């Protein structure tokens, strides 16, 4: 799923994702109402936990830093004063 | 001397501690940190930090805090040199006096002399008025640098507070305009007079806001949300542009293929006629890493203007949104392309047009409006552009839009067609209406005639056979050809006649 | 005086009509007085320098470490010859002349009071001698921290490698000889 890549149409990927999630999906211990015990409200979102919040935010903060530097690189630069990162 | 950094330190408070509080209180960032996060990581030197104002009267001095309420000098952005000044609103207002132009002069005439940009972010209460006529004399300076520099060297402006008066015609005659969505805001005369003298009562938020500027009256190219992606933005901007119309372009490296190829492309035009599609779904597939810094995006929205990179390098964009109006040109949409086109040109940034158009907007309103001169503007920009053109017509191109849209008579170098392309003098219904008069009491004769000229003219190899469509391609590589057509054209040099300059209709 | 001025004056051309910029390092009183400068041309020669710097047109920094006074601090690069950066240590001095004699001519119904013009000349220093008047009024671009300039002038001409300025058109100068 979490490479399942999908754009122009509302999709429930997401919502997929969240079940695939969700303990009793994954204790096995799931009844007929299960969808409507445990999402009374629709899908409310999913939010990650800390170490998922920290392992996300060093990527983001790796991916960031090299594009940062790509910015870098451009043209028409001081000779001995680029930007540095 | 360690007086000096006391001096120093004593500058950089403006206003005071108090103020620098009542500023943050309406979501504004201070002068100083505006210019701490548009330059460079320390890499600002500032300018005239400790210059006062020469002002006697009304006890004026009395008061002469140091800078006189203007932060100048200069950084880079990314390495670039950049010029700046950032207007100190807790002082004086961040009012213009003689002085504080002189300051703002000084930048300018160094950007002009080194070939760098010059960013303007105002944050005046508008004219020091104990100055009198000297602050009339203050503007002065600065607009005639803001006009010899038109063209020559990049002018972004930022707005992150009021700008009033006199003091809107700098903004008005750089090359961008940039709003803070909610703490910004200008006019030339405020609501109180408005008030006094149409006894019209409004808001300065209503006046000229953000929101009012960015989609009302075709002053600002865009309302961020707030002083700090202000700032990011512009950065981002300033990452696109030439330092200057000497050198060109600036160049980068780029993660993409300049062979892509985007088969969801053959089949973004819709198969009735009367459906729309996004014209930006292919702006952004043809666009570099997808990156696109749209312009006046919340103006004029049945066209698109923006900025993209090709093979790492710029490229202007002018396109038309079906979506919008039925991608019809229009005063508004025509004055929007129009000078992009030009700042474009201006500045060696090649253009890819994107065509749709039915023609133009039909009305009392356009033709009392002055179509007949607005309409012209942007034809005016193409016939006189010189930058390498590449035109992609996707699917309407009719009669005189056609010729608008960077026509191959305009002498664009690349004319383009996807074979859903429809070039044309008119629709095939009203042509045949006028090219079969006596032929309408029959019904049948024009259902069928109109059905001819629809499968005879409506596409784009009438146009091909001759040469005005230099070929017709298949959507998905699209991409593939515009970049080398631009590669090819990077050493293209053209000339226009001698003149001191164009008298483009106004 | 003559000679120095003679002297870095072609310096300084030599260096411009090649593109080389210029740093000027000041520290200047006056001129040398003497009736051997006067009949000997200084208003002539002295001149030479000065055209100098009007002349060029490469990068043009220039650090004002202590005495500035008159024409000299004029001649020596200053803004109005249209120097690129005019930096100055706290240390720097600039005025129309010096405390004493500037005094001597703003006061002189005060002579006779050898305690009034004490005074006079302890306020002028107190007000003037220093850089910071000229801070005001814009002549001097930055004070400086005497360590940094090393980092202040290298980074200073870093950013003027672009510099472009035009002189009006003409067959050449007519400098004086
Ligand atoms: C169909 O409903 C009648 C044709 C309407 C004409 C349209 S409106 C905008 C286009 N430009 C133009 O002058 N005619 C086209
Ligand atoms: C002591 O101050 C005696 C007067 C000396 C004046 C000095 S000598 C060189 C300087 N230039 C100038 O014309 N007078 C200054």
């Amino acid at each position: 799923l979490d490479s399942f890549e999908v754009e122009g149409i509302g999709h429930n990927l997401p919502f997929l994702s969240a079940v695939m999630d969700h303990p009793k999906f994954i204790s096995g211990d799931m009844t007929t109402a299960f969808i409507a015990e445990e999402y009374p409200e629709g899908f409310e979102g999913v939010n990650l936990p800390e170490t998922d919040l920290r392992r996300v935010a060093a990527a983001a903060a790796a991916m960031h830093r090299v594009a940062e530097i790509r910015r870098t690189r451009v043209s028409g630069r001081m000779d001995n004063h680029e930007r540095r990162v | 001397l360690e007086q000096l950094e006391d001096r120093r330190a004593a500058a950089r408070l403006g206003g005071g501690q108090k103020r620098i509080d009542a500023q943050h209180g309406r979501g504004k960032l201070t002068a100083r940190e505006r210019v701490d996060l548009l330059l460079d990581e320390g890499s600002f030197e500032e300018f005239d930090m400790f210059v006062t104002h020469r002002c006697t009267d009304f006890n004026m001095q009395d008061q002469k805090p140091a800078g006189d309420g203007v932060v100048t000098g200069w950084g880079t952005i990314n390495g670039r040199v950049v010029y700046v000044f950032s207007q100190d609103f807790t002082v004086l207002g961040g009012s213009v006096s003689e002085t504080h132009s002189k300051k703002i002069c000084k930048i300018m005439d160094m950007a002009m002399q080194n070939g760098a940009p010059v960013i303007g972010i105002n944050d005046s209460g508008g004219a020091r008025i104990q100055e009198g006529v000297d602050s009339l004399a203050g503007y002065g300076e600065v607009f005639q640098r803001n006009i010899m520099a038109s063209g020559v060297v990049p002018q972004i402006s930022m707005i992150m507070g009021p700008c009033a008066g006199g003091a809107v015609y700098s903004p008005a005659m750089t090359d961008f305009i940039f709003m803070v969505k909610d703490s910004s805001y200008m006019f030339v005369t405020g609501p109180d007079v408005v008030k006094t003298v149409t006894n019209e009562q409004v808001s300065a938020e209503e006046l000229g806001g953000a929101t009012t500027h960015t989609r009302k009256s075709s002053v600002a190219d865009a309302a961020f949300e707030n002083d700090v992606e202000a700032l990011a933005e512009v950065r981002r901007l300033v990452d696109f542009l030439p330092l200057n119309n000497r050198e060109k372009p600036p160049v980068r490296p780029f993660f993409d293929d300049p062979d892509r190829i985007e088969p969801s492309l053959d089949t973004l035009v819709p198969d009735n006629p009367n459906t729309p599609y996004d014209m930006k779904e292919l702006i952004h597939k043809l666009a570099d890493e997808g990156d696109f810094y749209e312009i006046q995006e919340e103006f004029a929205k049945n066209i698109i203007t923006g900025f993209i990179r090709l093979e790492g390098r710029t490229v202007g964009v002018v396109a038309n949104q079906p979506l919008v109006l039925a991608g019809c040109l229009d005063i508004d949409s025509s004055r929007k392309a129009a000078r992009f086109v030009r700042f474009c040109d201006a500045f060696e940034i090649p253009l890819l047009t994107l065509i749709d158009v039915p023609g133009f907007l039909p009305g009392t309103s356009q033709e009392y409006g002055g179509v007949i001169k607005h309409g012209a503007k942007l034809l005016y920009a193409y016939g006189e552009a010189t930058v390498p053109m590449v035109t992609v017509i996707t699917r309407k191109a009719y009669g005189g839009a056609y010729v608008v849209m960077s026509s191959k008579h305009l002498r664009a170098d690349f004319n383009y067609a996807w074979p859903t392309a429809e070039v044309a003098v008119m629709g095939a219904k009203g042509a045949t209406e006028i090219i079969h008069r006596g032929d309408l009491g029959d019904p049948e004769k024009i259902a069928q005639h109109t059905a001819d000229y629809e499968e005879r003219f409506a596409n784009p190899f009438v146009a091909s056979e001759r040469g005005f469509v230099d070929e017709v391609i298949q959507p998905r590589s699209t991409r593939k050809r515009v970049a080398r057509a631009f590669a090819s054209l990077r050493n293209k040099s053209v000339q226009m006649p001698w003149k001191k300059h164009d008298n483009i209709p106004l």
